[PDB]
RNA sequence: GCCCGGAUAGCUCAGUCGGUAGAGCAGGGGAUUGAAAAUCCCCGUGUCCUUGGUUCGAUUCCGAGUCCGGGCACCA
RNA sequence: UCGAUGUCGGCUCGUCGCAUCCUGGGGCUGAAGAAGGUCCCAAGGGUUGGGCUGUUCGCCCAUUAAAGCGGCACGCGAGCU
RNA sequence: CGAAUGCCGGCAUGAGUAACGAUAAAGAGGGUGAGAAUCCCUCUCGCCGUAAGCCCAAGGGUUCCUACGCAAUGGUCGUCAGCGUAGGGUUAGGCGGGACCUAAGGUGAAGCCGAAAGGCGUAGCCGAAGGGCAGCCGGUUAAUAUUCCGGCCCUUCCCGCAGGUGCGAUGGGGGGACGCUCUAGGCUAGGGGGACCGGAGCCAUGGACGAGCCCGGCCAGAAGCGCAGGGUGGGAGGUAGGCAAAUCCGCCUCCCAACAAGCUCUGCGUGGUGGGGAAGCCCGUACGGGUGACAACCCCCCGAAGCCAGGGAGCCAAGAAAAGCCUCUAAGCACAACCUGCGGGAACCCGUACCGCAAACCGACACAGGUGGGCGGGUGCAAGAGCACUCAGGCGCGCGGGAGAACCCUCGCCAAGGAACUCUGCAAGUUGGCCCCGUAACUUCGGGAGAAGGGGUGCUCCCUGGGGUGAUGAGCCCCGGGGAGCCGCAGUGAACAGGCUCUGGCGACUGUUUACCAAAAACACAGCUCUCUGCGAACUCGUAAGAGGAGGUAUAGGGAGCGACGCUUGCCCGGUGCCGGAAGGUCAAGGGGAGGGGUGCAAGCCCCGAACCGAAGCCCCGGUGAACGGCGGCCGUAACUAUAACGGUCCUAAGGUAGCGAAAUUCCUUGUCGGGUAAGUUCCGACCUGCACGAAAAGCGUAACGACCGGAGCGCUGUCUCGGCGAGGGACCCGGUGAAAUUGAACUGGCCGUGAAGAUGCGGCCUACCCGUGGCAGGACGAAAAGACCCCGUGGAGCUUUACUGCAGC
RNA sequence: CGAGCUAGCCCUGGCCAGGGUGAAGCUGGGGUGAGACCCAGUGGAGGCCCGAACCGGUGGGGGAUGCAAACCCCUCGGAUG
RNA sequence: GUGGUUCGUGGAGCCAUGGGGGAAUCUGGGCGGACCACCGCCUAAGGCUAAGUACUCCGGGUGACCGAUAGCGCACCAGUA
RNA sequence: GUGGGAGAGGGUGGUGGAAUUCCCGGAGUAGCGGUGAAAUGCGCAGAUACCGGGAGGAACGCCGAUGGCGAAGGCAGCCACCUGGUCCACCCGUGACGCUGAGGCGCGAAAGCGUGGGGAGCAAACCGGAUUAGAUACCCGGGUAGUCCACGCCCUAAACG
């Protein structure tokens, strides 16, 4: 039956992408946190 | 005048459609249409601000002329009578003699082939717009400006009309379709006649779907909801209002007057609805 | 089974600061009528449900009891 | 027994008690006979099919030798409903 | 540390147990190899075939091809692999996207708003499965191909030559440019048939050397031409409108053509050329290659939902934009520029492997689930994408071998009976397609209707009516009509394919809903009523700006109730709400200051403060019921009796009107009576004593409708009396792989007792060799889940209100 | 941080085999003073009918450490809105 | 009208200020806890100003600090799988 | 046929004044209304009575008659349009073309009904005040359908001469 994850690449990038994060003071602080933790990816992969 | 249907289905027996006999032209004046964005009753936040709206047939907007006075004295011929989906009324196509085309909302009895014109001039006759002060007392009239230069506001709806009860000072006394008695300014244009398509109030939608076509989605009673939702929500099986009947936002809905008391336009009103 | 009300003239009901209790209708005697209603003039009258008790004195306050009006009997 | 002892009835499957419904054996009889009444012995076996209702129960139809009453966590849901 | 349903890890029990993932299905020969049911090859068998085949798009990301491998992954095996290692593989001016356009939305010079962060917003800009734009056929690789090659065609940019012309834009105008249903004519895709053309070969087993059987009989193609079709008037004059200008467009007038006539555009056909090309046999190919062959390459018929395409008709709910394109003029330039033809040159970036209804995507799995678009052959069955079989193609579902117990599942059949089963005909059966005959109550006249109930249905011959295409004819194809016979148990012979009636409740209806225990009588619904709202509307969201409402205007919009239709919808305004009320009472800040007080020598500075003036609110006056709501009781009375039309009285704001009534409502209750049944707590009809109906939380009806819920009957049945037999997949045995919850430890009997009151574990008796396997569920107060009922906690949370207190709002 | 599930709306596309019923209109005929209206033929309407795809999820059975954390089978509702 | 302070409206001054009214330049102004007198203190409505102070990504020294279930989540290619 | 007449004969569209009611302005004060008599009701929140302005509906005084017209039901301010019936005169035309009339068709007061409008006055129902033994009546105060318009129904009557 139809499940919760229905991949689409435009969505993924349009939504969790770098430019998106940067757009919003909330998301700029996501990058800040992930960078401080030293995440390898700051941002989901997509493609 | 209101086509009926034999009951060859249920709901085809109560359905009633407008009679389109008056309609001359079957596709609009391309220079005169523009697209109109459908809201869904949603504001510039994506938020519904008017409930139960949406779906329903796509429409092109007819840009219509509610200022008649920037054409003063230039006559025009009534080219066709057309169906405007954006209103109860019907719209008359005007060919002006200097070759501009306009839509006017179409008065009762106005027929194709007619000369029509606006100004302090001009005969008192159906289709002709004038500042109110020159329209003789007693004349029924429509498409009335509320303040000068600001466009037709009052009596635009199919069958509606206003009537001139008297002059006082700079202002004239109109009775509105509502029956309110209103001072309006003398220089406000009004075009003479009623709106016509008066038959309009008797159409009988006839089924649920036909309401949907006009873009009105179903409407659920407060009675049918739960207390989270509405003053009338809840309460084991059915039940009465159990309080003064309210809106979902909890203000009272039988009789409570919502006109702001201290409005300035108060000085200009004489009566009720 | 548990809580509430009520009992006052023949009927329907009022009232009581614990001291001499009333309204209507009925009823009795007279008038009026040919006669009968309607009308008029006189007329009363109950031991205030029972039984204890308080008090100088209880329809009135107390505690029990009848019998009628009523409400309840929910979670299982 | 609340860090769970599933709770009415039906069904299936039994098993026991006797304060015996029938069949067996008796006494008394207001027991002529036949048919009963009542009490005594007796638990081996038996103890129907339907209409109504979730019903247990109970009432009704049609039969019967009779259509017995109780217990078994109101017997039985790791057996079904 | 021994306990915390503790934490982390290790290893046990259950147990060689359940299971090994669709019941489409296998068998043998050969091969390879240490090893083979499981890999390759052949033959045979089976399954899919509107797919289980083929091609796009997403998403996945080397899974692709090849060699070498088998430790682990693979539910077994494994020499195989979507696995390990390694090497190779994706080629474009024309396909997709970008260097083009705009949609919703986004963003956003201007601008507005907001403590900050930020919110809005015109122009513009971004944004696509929409608009715009130039490639078709075939060949080639182990692996890419509209990409490489071959053939035949084309686009844009730059430069030039020729001819043409007032050239010229982000400005103007035209166009692009649109719905839904139905549909004409001509075509193509696709298909069937041919005695015609071409082809290896075949004659079995009784027959056939045959006008036999088997196979194939095309594809693409510029210009021209031809057939069908879309678009489309020409000229003059006037001109104040299209935010400058316009010779364009609009508007008025006059003159010509009404028509594809012309012009133009597109489909199809034909076309220089190019290509393809079966069966069968051989070659060994893993997989293809040789030949068939100088292959033929034509006639007929059916024929789209596709094309001509902006076709036509009807209807109401009235059906994007912008660029490309054409036209017009403006600066400016006219040696420019542009237009047409020709010719050379120039033509970038990204994608292209493979999977793709799935073992490669979403579902932790090589998961019986989910996933958009196109193609989807044949024959038969009325049709069809249905059904059965089948082609191309693809599969036999990654554990097998056996046995032929119980029991389970899925399936077949059954004497007599036929609902007796049961909460209930739950389940199963019956019915079943098409043609003809026939069809009631009632009804809103449409329906009810497939009412119900019947007859027909195959094949053979003979005769015969109408149509399409052809020619008006043959042939092909479509629809029938009449007659005479033949066969079986049976002719919609297999598959797909309503059981029917009567009568109540509720809801008018089609719809909608608790994803995952409720599909309903609930929601919605057209429709009816009340109410607000005069437009910068009321209302809603937002601190605001803004926005929705609505580019709408009272025939409109919001809110509430009721809920098609029919006939109707009574009385009460005391209380509450809303509405009206320029009086009166009360009323806060403020005004006002009679009077009083602090201090100083004083002038003074400072504080308190009566009258009186003073909003909305409340009080007060009234109105209002499709506003919140409410709509009694007692006693007497008629010439049998009984009852009580009548009278009396208490109380109230007034005491339930019509209709209906033991009801989706009736406690007593299985009310009483009638109906139905042999028998009826249900059901239908009455009655009225309505615990505790009653008129828009609508009253009473209503045709039609319903996977709603009652009650009856016919039909038919394994529901049942009451079971039996049979089939397959399990269960059982053998070989391979091998879990699970649970588990203080266990050397774990019965009775009668006792015990914290239900004992394998204590007492006394009884019974009892050790250990398994297939079975059944009575017990281990079996497992599971720290009871969801109940209480408790000065625990929580949702909801309400004339609870308290605030806040938004007004 | 989430509307890649789910709910509503906005923009832009696509899809719905085959059969059946036969509204208006139209045209003819009849009728009339004219009409209403009646009959035929044509026409092809509809939250119309049967039934695939597609969307559902009605009843029963199975499953219940599943094939599956909602599935399978039989049956059933809608199918131009 | 509020905030700050120990000050929660208190006898409530002080410092700050959203609203209203609204001065003077030394004989001017603020303050010493309502107010007044006296006596003092101080000079608002512009600005800058090291050090002594806080911290530890980083480097170094030292531990009656851990010793791979400890010590940082990470002694190991960990903010990784 | 010609030439004339009379009339509230019908359909349509316009249009006038009186009055009632409401609203606004003015002025003015204690009662108005009502009846058998009263009360309810209205009125110091300024009623009644008076003047001026406005709004809206319905009906048309005098003329007016015991009169006229219509087949009946019916028809009454004024104006115009459209249109029926009818009488007279002249003796011109047709040449028995006539009378009636089952069925049919059409009209048909009031009330009532549907959908819209409209609503001043009146007014079933209803409320209230009186009267009465009662009073679901007569009288008074309110008052909703209705009365009016359009369109479609109903088809009745002491539709009577
Ligand atoms: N109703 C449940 C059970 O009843 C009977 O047995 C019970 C029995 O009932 C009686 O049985 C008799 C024998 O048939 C009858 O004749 C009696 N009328 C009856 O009361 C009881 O005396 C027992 N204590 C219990 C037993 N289960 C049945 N035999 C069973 O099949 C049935 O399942
Ligand atoms: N018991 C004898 C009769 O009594 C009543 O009638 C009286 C009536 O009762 C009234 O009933 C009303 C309802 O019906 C109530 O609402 C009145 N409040 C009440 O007073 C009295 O108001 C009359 N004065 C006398 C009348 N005979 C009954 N109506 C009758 O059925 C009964 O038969
Ligand atoms: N059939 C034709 C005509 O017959 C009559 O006219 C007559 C007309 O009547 C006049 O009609 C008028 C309309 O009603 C009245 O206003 C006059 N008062 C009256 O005298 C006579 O004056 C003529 N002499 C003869 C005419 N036949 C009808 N009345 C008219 O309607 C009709 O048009
Ligand atoms: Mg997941
Ligand atoms: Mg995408
Ligand atoms: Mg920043
Ligand atoms: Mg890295
Ligand atoms: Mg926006
Ligand atoms: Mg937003
Ligand atoms: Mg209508
Ligand atoms: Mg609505
Ligand atoms: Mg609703
Ligand atoms: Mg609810
Ligand atoms: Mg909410
Ligand atoms: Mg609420
Ligand atoms: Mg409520
Ligand atoms: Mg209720
Ligand atoms: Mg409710
Ligand atoms: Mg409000
Ligand atoms: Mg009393
Ligand atoms: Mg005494
Ligand atoms: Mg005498
Ligand atoms: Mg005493
Ligand atoms: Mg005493
Ligand atoms: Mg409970
Ligand atoms: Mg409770
Ligand atoms: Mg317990
Ligand atoms: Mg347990
Ligand atoms: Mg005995
Ligand atoms: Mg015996
Ligand atoms: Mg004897
Ligand atoms: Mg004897
Ligand atoms: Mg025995
Ligand atoms: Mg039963
Ligand atoms: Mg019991
Ligand atoms: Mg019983
Ligand atoms: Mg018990
Ligand atoms: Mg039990
Ligand atoms: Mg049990
Ligand atoms: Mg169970
Ligand atoms: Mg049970
Ligand atoms: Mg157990
Ligand atoms: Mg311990
Ligand atoms: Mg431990
Ligand atoms: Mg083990
Ligand atoms: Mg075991
Ligand atoms: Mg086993
Ligand atoms: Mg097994
Ligand atoms: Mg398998
Ligand atoms: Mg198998
Ligand atoms: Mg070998
Ligand atoms: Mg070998
Ligand atoms: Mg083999
Ligand atoms: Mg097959
Ligand atoms: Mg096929
Ligand atoms: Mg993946
Ligand atoms: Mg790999
Ligand atoms: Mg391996
Ligand atoms: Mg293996
Ligand atoms: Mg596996
Ligand atoms: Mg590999
Ligand atoms: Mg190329
Ligand atoms: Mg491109
Ligand atoms: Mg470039
Ligand atoms: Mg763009
Ligand atoms: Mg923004
Ligand atoms: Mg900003
Ligand atoms: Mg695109
Ligand atoms: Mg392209
Ligand atoms: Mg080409
Ligand atoms: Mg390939
Ligand atoms: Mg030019
Ligand atoms: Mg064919
Ligand atoms: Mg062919
Ligand atoms: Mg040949
Ligand atoms: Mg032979
Ligand atoms: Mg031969
Ligand atoms: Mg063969
Ligand atoms: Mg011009
Ligand atoms: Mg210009
Ligand atoms: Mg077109
Ligand atoms: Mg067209
Ligand atoms: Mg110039
Ligand atoms: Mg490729
Ligand atoms: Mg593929
Ligand atoms: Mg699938
Ligand atoms: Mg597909
Ligand atoms: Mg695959
Ligand atoms: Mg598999
Ligand atoms: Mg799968
Ligand atoms: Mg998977
Ligand atoms: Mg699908
Ligand atoms: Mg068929
Ligand atoms: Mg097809
Ligand atoms: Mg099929
Ligand atoms: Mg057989
Ligand atoms: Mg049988
Ligand atoms: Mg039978
Ligand atoms: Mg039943
Ligand atoms: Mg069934
Ligand atoms: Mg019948
Ligand atoms: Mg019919
Ligand atoms: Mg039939
Ligand atoms: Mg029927
Ligand atoms: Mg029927
Ligand atoms: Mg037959
Ligand atoms: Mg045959
Ligand atoms: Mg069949
Ligand atoms: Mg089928
Ligand atoms: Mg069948
Ligand atoms: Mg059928
Ligand atoms: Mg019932
Ligand atoms: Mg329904
Ligand atoms: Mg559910
Ligand atoms: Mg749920
Ligand atoms: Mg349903
Ligand atoms: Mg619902
Ligand atoms: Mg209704
Ligand atoms: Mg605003
Ligand atoms: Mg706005
Ligand atoms: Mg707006
Ligand atoms: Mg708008
Ligand atoms: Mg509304
Ligand atoms: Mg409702
Ligand atoms: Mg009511
Ligand atoms: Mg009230
Ligand atoms: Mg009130
Ligand atoms: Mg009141
Ligand atoms: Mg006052
Ligand atoms: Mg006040
Ligand atoms: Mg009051
Ligand atoms: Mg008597
Ligand atoms: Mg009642
Ligand atoms: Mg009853
Ligand atoms: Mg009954
Ligand atoms: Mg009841
Ligand atoms: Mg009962
Ligand atoms: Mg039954
Ligand atoms: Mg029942
Ligand atoms: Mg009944
Ligand atoms: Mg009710
Ligand atoms: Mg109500
Ligand atoms: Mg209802
Ligand atoms: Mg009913
Ligand atoms: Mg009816
Ligand atoms: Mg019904
Ligand atoms: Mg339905
Ligand atoms: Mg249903
Ligand atoms: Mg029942
Ligand atoms: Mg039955
Ligand atoms: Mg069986
Ligand atoms: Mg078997
Ligand atoms: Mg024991
Ligand atoms: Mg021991
Ligand atoms: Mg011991
Ligand atoms: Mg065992
Ligand atoms: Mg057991
Ligand atoms: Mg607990
Ligand atoms: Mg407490
Ligand atoms: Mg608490
Ligand atoms: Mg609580
Ligand atoms: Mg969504
Ligand atoms: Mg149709
Ligand atoms: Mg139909
Ligand atoms: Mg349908
Ligand atoms: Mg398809
Ligand atoms: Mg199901
Ligand atoms: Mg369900
Ligand atoms: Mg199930
Ligand atoms: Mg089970
Ligand atoms: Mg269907
Ligand atoms: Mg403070
Ligand atoms: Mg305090
Ligand atoms: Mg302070
Ligand atoms: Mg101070
Ligand atoms: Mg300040
Ligand atoms: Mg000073
Ligand atoms: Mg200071
Ligand atoms: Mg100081
Ligand atoms: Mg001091
Ligand atoms: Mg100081
Ligand atoms: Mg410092
Ligand atoms: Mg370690
Ligand atoms: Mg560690
Ligand atoms: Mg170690
Ligand atoms: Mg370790
Ligand atoms: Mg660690
Ligand atoms: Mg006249
Ligand atoms: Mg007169
Ligand atoms: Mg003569
Ligand atoms: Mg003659
Ligand atoms: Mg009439
Ligand atoms: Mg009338
Ligand atoms: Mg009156
Ligand atoms: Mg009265
Ligand atoms: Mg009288
Ligand atoms: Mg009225
Ligand atoms: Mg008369």
């Amino acid at each position: 039956m139809k499940r919760t994850w229905q991949p689409n690449r435009r969505k993924r990038a349009k939504t969790h992408g770098f430019r998106a994060r940067m757009r919003t003071p909330g998301g700029r602080k996501v990058l800040k946190r992930r960078r401080q933790k030293g995440r390898w990816r700051l941002t989901p992969a997509v493609r | 005048a209101v086509k009926k249907f034999k009951p060859y289905t249920p709901s085809r027996r109560f359905m009633t459609v407008a009679d389109f006999s008056e309609i001359t032209k079957t596709e609009p004046e391309k220079s005169l249409v523009k697209p109109l964005k459908k809201t869904g009753g949603r504001n510039n936040q994506g938020r519904i601000t008017v409930r139960f709206r949406g779906g329903g047939h796509k429409r092109l907007y007819r840009i219509i002329d509610f200022k008649r006075w920037d054409k003063v004295g230039i006559p025009a011929k009534v080219a066709a009578i057309e169906y405007d989906p954006n209103r109860s009324a019907r719209i008359a196509l005007l060919h002006y003699v200097d070759g501009e085309k306009r839509y006017i909302i179409a008065p009762d009895g106005l027929q194709v082939g007619q000369q029509v014109v606006a100004g302090p001039d001009a005969p008192i006759q159906v289709g002709n717009a004038l500042p109110l002060r020159f329209i003789p007392v007693g004349t029924v009239v429509h498409a009335v400006e509320l303040e000068p230069k600001k466009g037709a506001k009052l009596a635009r709806a199919a069958g509606t009309s206003a009537q001139i009860q008297g002059r006082e000072g700079d202002y004239v006394i109109l009775r509105l379709p509502s029956g309110e008695l209103r001072k309006v300014h003398g220089e406000c244009y009004a075009t003479v006649g009623a709106v016509g398509n008066a038959d309009h109030k008797n159409i009988v939608l006839g089924k649920a779907g036909r309401s949907r076509w006009l873009g009105r989605r179903p409407h659920v009673r407060g009675a049918a909801m739960n207390p989270v939702d509405h003053p009338h929500g809840g309460g084991e099986g059915r039940a009465p209002r159990g309080r003064p009947p309210a809106s979902p936002w909890g203000w009272q809905t039988k009789g409570l007057k919502t006109r702001k008391r201290r409005k300035p336009s108060s000085r200009f009103i004489i009566a009720r609805r």
